[PDB]
DNA sequence: GCAGACACTACGAGTACATA
DNA sequence: TTTTTTTTATGTACTCGTAGTGTCTGC
């Protein structure tokens, strides 16, 4: 049947085989499940890498549909997770048995970085004392927000960013099941603008399929609003080659015609500075200047003045680079 | 029955199986043999074995009178102003027959979560009933425990585990578990553990369950290299105003998926104990805090971290 | 269309004051046979099954089956303002979200239409095993509620043991041990007060006290409560309402560890 | 029962002659309790900080044959024997000790009925019954209303007929401001190392083991003149495996080291004054200043003291660069406090502990600075509110 | 092995709510003559002496001399589940940490075995309180509890003065003054209501109110209360029980007389 | 000079906790006919009229017409120390600026006087029009206490309508509406439960929930409660305090918000 | 049968602090 | 050899006082 869902939730890896990237971690987790020795897990990494979907596939594989409510106590940041919950429902779930079928339970704590330090300190002996009856999985994005005792109690698996080589076939499966016409440069633009995140890749694909009907590099860079690599190279060429008024006129004409934003321009220029063989002092000055401009754009500021400062940060170092020789 | 993980299955049951801090563990073994132990606070890093030492000492001292002459309280319990007044005090006055040299043991694990008023109320019940009962506290940060409680005990302090001390128990677990291995893989396990025996056992069990053999690349496929060991070298590169290698390490840590908050926190911890000038360290810490303000308000990209690295390189060349 | 009608409103009051501090939301399962309610508590430890027969209602019609998720904290504030000798009406349309709770005041004049808003919590159907129990005990609900209150004074978790002679209640608490053993007290004038043993295998299990006293709030529902117990399957506190149906409870045992010594 | 007791309880003083406190404080407490005999026992005859206490003892009596100081407040650091001296003095003067502690409920009604039970009736034994001496340990942990109840029962003009001894660990608590204007203020100096080393020698000799007095002096300097900490540390380090204590065992940090809540004035003195002359490395002074300023607590008061005291020194920086960067550091702390209290990101509070070590690096001098308490910011805020 | 089978659970019920807030502990001294409780307040204010002999129980067995340091609040949750007309088996082992109480309280076969963890206190010794009392009278118990509640309405302390006509009770407060004069009420059909005067050397003392009212909490337990008081010697109320034993109380007066 | 004596002490223990949270002052106006109290809030939403006649006092001496103001903060702490069935006497001199309040026992040697400072307040009488309303109905006091607490669990603003069938109480919120229409209960044993309608013009208006719930703790002062309201006249709630006088309440209508998309 | 007394839990209120 | 005070804007946790309220006792 057809369903009205976003593509980041319609296409969810219900099994561990449908996830793409972290093959060694998932093989170790499947060997933990198959040998009935699953320990307390600590799944951490950047967003969109598949940490919630991994433990949901684990809970679906471990327990059937007729007994899922008796085995999984899933608590996230949307629910109240105070020390009353740790000393109350979580402790009573951990210290008791199962109603229907004999087996070990699972307490999934999504967004464990948002838990308070009192609840995390109260969670230590609940994990340690009842490790035979239940297992605790903590999923976080920031490992610095988890106390070192909880990091010691749970073995950690770093769910790193999804590389674009293994990220292609999942997008191909979504395209084939969604009947989407896509070119090679469109898939390249998806796996480039996503930057290790399969959620925003599917969001970009759905938004481009709704906006244009086709997925090409032009359509993706128009729907997202990102500047293309050639235009960033042209902006760098104008800032490094011509005088202030002509480069200002060229960059302002390009930004008016394409409707570009200065944040993406600053990001791509910062990426192109480290590739360009600059001197160390020039690179240090440029990095400090673009850090100042990108900080300045976080408030109610005029974007034209910041664009003039972005040109100025290269017009300062043009003479230094040339006289360096 | 379900098989326990190697952290809790291979918990030491006697005081001679605990490695690390040999003098303190030997004195605890002597106390467990003879008796009349004083009030004890054990402080140290996580995974050192403070709970293991306290429970082994209590099990060896009490024995068959364990279920009635030992009161164990944790952070999962309340331990408020009412629990100290009606539960610690009533158990302290409670009459339990015991052999000579043996006392009731009140184990207060994770005493940092104990409030200040409860620790103030804990003092007089600790001093009055010391003829009949004894106290055993375990903590990570000893500064959270108040000074009158620390004056009432022999505050023992545990150090981080030496690699040979982890290696001996790694031999023990390997020969009872029949784990094939190489030497370099076990050095990789020790390197990933970093003084944490829980992390050593967890990483050894993960590598044995996922691959069945312990070499270096089998360990590093599922475990990770520790983060501040690269941050130390990148801060060292920032000291000599070398922005290229510092950005190389920063981009390597960025492509590994580390959030800017974790990176800047480990930068601050490395710069806390780094070996440079004092004024240079102070302006480095001020620059780190100024960047962390921008991280906290909402803007957190690779450009901000590169700007922080460039400002740290600027601080050296600006006397 | 769904139109149920409680013959007295005191039956609904005693049901939902027992699940007020226990269950999270009321998931009414509606069919032609009757009104069902099978939802766990917040801690996923206890399970409540409630089945009300259609023959006990005044008039009951149900054209199509519905799943009826209703928040109970907002629901339990309406049975406070409900009479006990009074008429309770429950209405639900085919594709709407309003839930008309129409009744009368204790002054007994006025219609009082109160509305609820339905929730969309999908829930997987929890399979009741319906297996034979190795200890079946009939016991009055007033006596079962009294010794659960006395055992909450002494300890935190109670050891409940059943055998050939009778049930036995033990509470290893802070102040000491509290042991109550009752048997064969059917030699009285009343028929509600009776202790009867049906099966043979002797079990021993430890349960949390905070849920056993929660289950005994259904004392005005039934004069006699059936206690079902075995080694693997949990404890059952079974209330059978006289002309409405039955109220079925489950409570998982606690994890205990023997000393190594 | 040698194996059934702690060494602090076995070697506890039972008579007056075996106390280890300062002698003045003992004379002052004994003379304060011995003048109470006229009203309690009905007998005329019993048988700088120095000058104020000696004047106030012989200050006379008010027209109620009772002292003008109705309670005695015993202040000092933990581990000297304030409770021990109070109990020994109360049992020496014929009184019966009634112990109040922090393990009681300490609600104002409970406090009121317990003081009224302890002080306002005589003994049940009748003639020959010892009078009741109320000893209130840990009065600094009591709430404000409990101290208000105590001052209400102090000033009934139902008169107070029995002495009350109050014991605290910090006199500068906000709940004990009024009490200090009405009490016999006894300040406890830290114990002398010679008597402490001799008492540790007696303790070690009564247990039949040897420790030379160099390692005992090292233990005394490590445990901060603490009898209880040193006796507990000796009990752990001796055991029965060996008899001779090694210097390297005490000099090791693995046993007997406790975190000490430093005072504000000690922190300001260690920041503004260099230690007198190893320990000459600047990194060790950096870590020591940072750790003790973090361990003191009350960071805002430390910031206010550094703001109010760094312009009164003999500054060698005539170009005002150090003053400018110290004000930059203070503005950095203020910006961090605003950013932590605005964006709800409290992980920015790890850097304002580095403000006192920045002031120590900037203004390290070998002089003896006169550090006063900060009050300009508080009086400015009060005046602005007015 | 010690066993005490009290024939009614009402008499051991009515002891403890009289001394609930009064004493923090119960020290049952176990001997062949009977049970003994010489308990004392920590502030040296009130003393409770309780003695019930062996013949007043259903049975009594004692091997050697024993002492039961017992938490009093921890006992009080047993009697909240006890009955009024039932048999109570107060038993303990010789060298053990427990004290069991076996009864059938709800009269529905319910064998309740409630154990109590003993506590150890210091062995303080009060041998014999001296009884050279100048003023002794006998009073009804139910009238004594009502006048103690009457003076609790207004004042916070009672001035008690004995006299040849009777015992005079006085109290003062900001609300008002409560005062009654006892007269000779021996001309009644009830023998318990009669007041007997066998005194000399009248005295006038002041006593606390929060301790006097809980002395009269056990007034349904005994019909007659014997008041004994004199100069520089604490007041004694005496509850002579019918068959198993006797209960007496002690109360130190206030320092500020009148 | 003002000196008055009360028959019961529970009258001030039932009238003065009701205005604990409405008004910030207690202005008593002395006349020869009796006392008068007319005060407003800081929000100018509720008006309270309290008129106790002189014929029911035990004694009453009056010579001049003055105006005194009494605060609430010290007064509320005094009455908890006062009795229930005692007599309450008051004293106020001509030139003294301190009202004396005495709550002595009816048979006592000494009195207890907790005086308070007279607040010199400058207020004026707005003047109730006492016009003919649109509906005047009589309601029970204790039942009105339950139905004001009834709608407090639904929303923050309630709607009171009064047509010829009865007085309609409505409370619309995010949970669900609740409709209550008291009508035609003259066939009872007590004369208290007789709900009658006297007039006829129907008026629909919206009134704030909190000020009605602040009123209904003074319900055992009277037997019945008379409710009077019109289209633009504020709602009048009438109390009759035994034989000593009467009490009147006034609520302006709650401001209804707009409706948007 | 109804008035008084007992403990019971829910709720309002004040205060502290949040980092290594 | 030196000691007062409420501001920062939420979120959470702790502790304590108070108030309806179910239930038990008694004439
Ligand atoms: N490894 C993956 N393989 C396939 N699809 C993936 C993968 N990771 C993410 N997705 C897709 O992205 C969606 C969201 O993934 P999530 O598991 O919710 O990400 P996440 O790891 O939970 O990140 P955070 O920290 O919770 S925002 C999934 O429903 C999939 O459609
Ligand atoms: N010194 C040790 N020798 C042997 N095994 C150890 C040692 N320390 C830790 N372990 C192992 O690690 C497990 C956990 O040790 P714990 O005693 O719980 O650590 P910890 O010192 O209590 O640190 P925290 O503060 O509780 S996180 C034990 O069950 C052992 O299996
Ligand atoms: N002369 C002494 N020789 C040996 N031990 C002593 C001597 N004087 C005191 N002690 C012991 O040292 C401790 C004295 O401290 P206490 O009087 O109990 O408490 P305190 O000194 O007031 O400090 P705090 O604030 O209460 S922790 C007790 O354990 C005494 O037994
Ligand atoms: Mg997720
Ligand atoms: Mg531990
Ligand atoms: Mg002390």
């Amino acid at each position: 049947k057809i369903r009205n869902l976003p593509w980041v939730e319609k296409y969810r890896p219900q099994t561990l085989n449908d996830l793409i990237s972290h093959q060694d971690i998932l093989s170790t987790i499947q060997k933990f499940i198959n040998e009935d020795r699953l320990p307390h897990l600590l799944l951490y990494g950047p967003p969109g890498t598949g940490k919630t979907s991994t433990i949901l596939a684990c809970a679906k594989q471990l327990y059937k549909d007729k007994e899922f409510g008796s085995m999984v106590l899933e608590l996230n940041a949307s629910d109240d997770r105070g020390i009353d919950i740790i000393r109350g429902p979580i402790l009573s779930f951990a210290s008791t048995r199962t109603i229907f079928k004999k087996g070990f339970k699972l307490v999934i704590l999504d967004e464990a970085d948002a838990m308070t330090q009192d609840a995390q300190n109260a969670l230590r002996r609940v994990i340690e004392k009842f490790t035979e009856n239940t297992r605790f999985c903590l999923i976080c994005n920031y490992l610095s927000k988890i106390i070192p005792a909880l990091q010691s109690r749970c073995t950690r698996f770093r769910f790193g960013p999804l590389t674009p080589e293994l990220m292609v076939p999942r997008l191909e499966h979504v395209v084939e099941e969604e009947k989407v016409d896509i070119s090679e440069d469109g898939m390249k633009a998806l796996v480039t603008l996503s930057s290790g995140d399969m959620r925003r890749a599917l969001n970009i694909l759905q938004s481009t399929n709704m906006a244009f009907g086709k997925v090409t590099e032009e359509t993706v860079y128009t729907c997202t609003g990102h500047p293309l690599k050639s235009d960033i190279a042209n902006i760098l060429d104008w800032m490094l080659n011509q005088d202030f008024t002509t480069a200002y006129r060229n960059i302002t004409e390009l930004k008016t015609l394409k409707g570009l934003a200065l944040h993406d321009i600053l990001t791509e220029i910062h990426l192109f500075v480290h590739r360009v063989d600059f001197p160390s002092s020039v690179r240090i000055h440029l990095l400090t200047k673009m850090a100042d401009i990108e900080y300045r754009l976080s408030v109610g500021t005029n974007e034209k003045i910041q664009l003039s400062s972005l040109i100025a940060a290269f017009q300062v170092t043009r003479d230094l680079i040339v006289a360096e020789a | 029955h379900y098989e326990l993980p190697w952290v809790e299955k291979y918990r030491p049951v006697k005081l001679n199986e605990i490695v690390g801090n040999e003098d303190t563990v030997s004195r605890l073994e002597v106390f467990a043999r003879e008796g009349n132990v004083p009030n004890i606070i054990i402080a140290g890093p996580p995974g050192t074995g403070k709970t293991t030492s306290i429970l082994c000492l209590a099990r060896a001292l009490l024995g068959p009178a364990l279920k009635d002459a030992m009161l164990e309280l944790n952070a999962s319990n309340d331990r408020g102003i009412d629990v100290v007044r009606n539960k610690i005090k009533m158990f302290a006055q409670q009459k339990v027959t015991l052999p000579k040299g043996r006392h009731k043991i009140i184990i207060l694990d994770e005493a940092d979560s104990m409030t200040d008023g409860a620790q103030q109320a804990l003092r007089r019940t600790m001093e009055i009933y010391s003829k009949t009962t004894r106290f055993a506290l375990a903590c990570n940060a000893s500064d959270k425990i108040i000074e009158p409680i620390q004056s009432r005990c022999a505050v023992l302090r545990y150090t981080k585990l030496t690699d040979a001390q982890i290696l001996t128990r790694l031999m023990n677990v390997i020969e009872k578990e029949r784990v094939p291995y190489t030497d370099d893989g076990l050095e990789a396990i020790i390197f990933t553990a970093q003084g944490d025996m829980r992390q050593a056992l967890n990483n050894l069990q993960s590598t044995f369950s996922g691959f069945g053999f312990i070499n270096s690349e089998n360990v590093f496929k599922v475990c990770d290299e520790p983060h501040p060991l690269l941050v130390k070298e990148m801060i060292q590169h920032c000291v000599n105003a070398n922005i290229d290698e510092a950005y190389k390490i920063l981009a390597h840590l960025w492509h590994l998926g580390y959030s800017p908050e974790d990176i800047i926190g480990n930068i601050f911890r490395v710069c806390k104990t780094f070996q440079m000038a004092e004024y240079l360290k102070l302006e480095f810490i001020k620059e780190i805090g100024y960047t962390h303000m921008k991280i906290a308000e909402g803007v957190n990209s690779l450009l901000q971290m590169a700007g922080l690295l460039a400002r740290l390189c600027q601080k050296t060349m600006a006397p | 269309m769904f139109e149920a009608r409680l013959v007295q409103g005191s039956i609904l009051k005693k049901v939902l004051e027992a699940l007020k501090d226990l269950i999270n939301e009321a998931c009414w399962d509606i069919s032609s046979s009757g009104v069902n309610l099978q939802s766990m508590d917040s801690s996923h430890v206890s399970l409540v099954q409630l089945t009300l027969r259609s023959e006990g209602f005044d008039t009951y019609r149900c054209d199509r089956n519905l799943a009826m998720g209703v928040n109970l904290t907002s629901m339990s504030k309406i049975l406070k303002c409900a009479g006990n000798e009074d008429i309770i009406t429950l209405r639900a349309e085919d594709n709407a979200d309003t839930l008309a709770l129409v009744f009368e005041a204790p002054n007994q004049e006025k219609v009082s239409d109160y509305e609820m808003k339905l929730m969309d919590l999908d829930v997987e159907q929890l399979g009741i095993p319906e297996q034979e129990y190795s200890c079946v005990v009939k016991m009055p609900s007033g006596e079962f509620a009294r010794i659960c209150r006395d055992l909450s004074h002494i300890g935190d978790a109670v050891v409940i043991s059943c055998a050939k002679d009778g049930v036995k209640f033990s509470a290893s608490g802070e102040l000491g041990n509290g042991n109550i053993k009752l048997s064969q007290t059917s030699n009285v004038d009343k028929e509600e007060e009776a202790v009867t043993i049906e099966m043979n295998e002797p079990v021993q299990l430890t349960f949390a006290l905070r849920y056993l006293n929660f289950f005994t709030k259904a004392t005005p529902l039934s004069s006699t409560v059936t206690l079902s117990m075995s080694a693997d399957v949990p404890l059952v506190v079974e209330y059978k309402i006289a002309d409405m149906g039955h109220l079925k409870y489950y409570l998982a045992p606690k994890i205990e560890d023997e000393e190594g010594s | 029962a040698s194996s059934h007791c702690l060494w602090v309880d076995e070697f506890a003083p039972r008579h007056y002659t075996e106390l280890l406190s300062d002698d003045f404080t003992n004379r002052c407490l004994l003379k304060w309790l011995k003048l109470w005999d006229l009203v309690v026992f009905g007998h005329e005859r019993p048988s700088s900080h120095e000058q104020v206490l000696e004047e106030m003892l012989e200050a006379g009596l008010d027209p109620s044959q009772r002292p003008k100081q109705k309670v005695a407040l015993l202040c000092g650091p933990p581990g000297l024997g304030k409770t021990t001296l109070a109990h020994v003095i109360a049992r020496h003067a014929g009184y019966s000790v009634v112990e109040m502690n922090a393990s009681d409920d300490r609600s104002p009604e409970v406090f009121r009925t317990r003081i009224e039970a302890a002080t306002q009736m005589e003994s049940v034994l009748g003639a020959g019954g010892k009078p009741n001496c109320l000893v209130i340990d840990e009065i600094d942990g009591a709430p404000v209303a409990a101290i208000n109840v105590l001052l209400s029962i102090l000033n009934r003009k139902g008169l107070l007929m029995r002495p009350i001894i109050c014991i605290c660990n910090d006199q500068f608590a906000p709940s004990l401001r009024q009490l200090k204007q009405q009490a016999f203020l006894l300040h406890f100096p830290p114990t002398l190392p010679s008597r402490l080393v001799q008492r540790l020698q007696e303790v070690s000799l009564r247990q039949g083991m040897r420790a030379d007095p160099g390692v005992l002096a090292a233990l005394c300097e490590k445990t901060d003149n603490d009898i209880r900490a040193c006796i507990n540390t000796l009990q752990f380090l001796y055991s029965r495996g060996q008899r001779e204590l090694s210097v390297r065992d005490v000099q090791a940090t693995r046993v007997g080291l406790k975190d000490q809540r430093r005072g504000l004035f000690s922190v300001w003195q260690e920041v503004f004054q260099l230690p007198r002359a190893s320990l000459t490395s600047a990194s060790q002074r950096f870590y020591r200043v940072l750790h003790a300023a973090a361990s003191a607590g009350e960071h805002e008061k430390v910031v206010q003291g550094l703001f109010d005291n760094f312009l009164r020194l003999r500054l060698r920086d005539s170009s005002l660069g150090a003053v400018c960067v110290a004000l930059d550091w203070l503005a950095f702390d203020d910006l961090l406090a605003g950013a932590a209290h605005h964006s709800q990101s409290f992980q920015l509070l790890r850097y304002p502990p580095f403000l006192p070590v920045a002031f120590h690096v900037l203004f390290a001098s070998s002089h003896t600075p006169r550090i006063t308490f900060p009050s300009s910011q508080q009086e400015a805020q009060n005046r602005m509110s007015q």
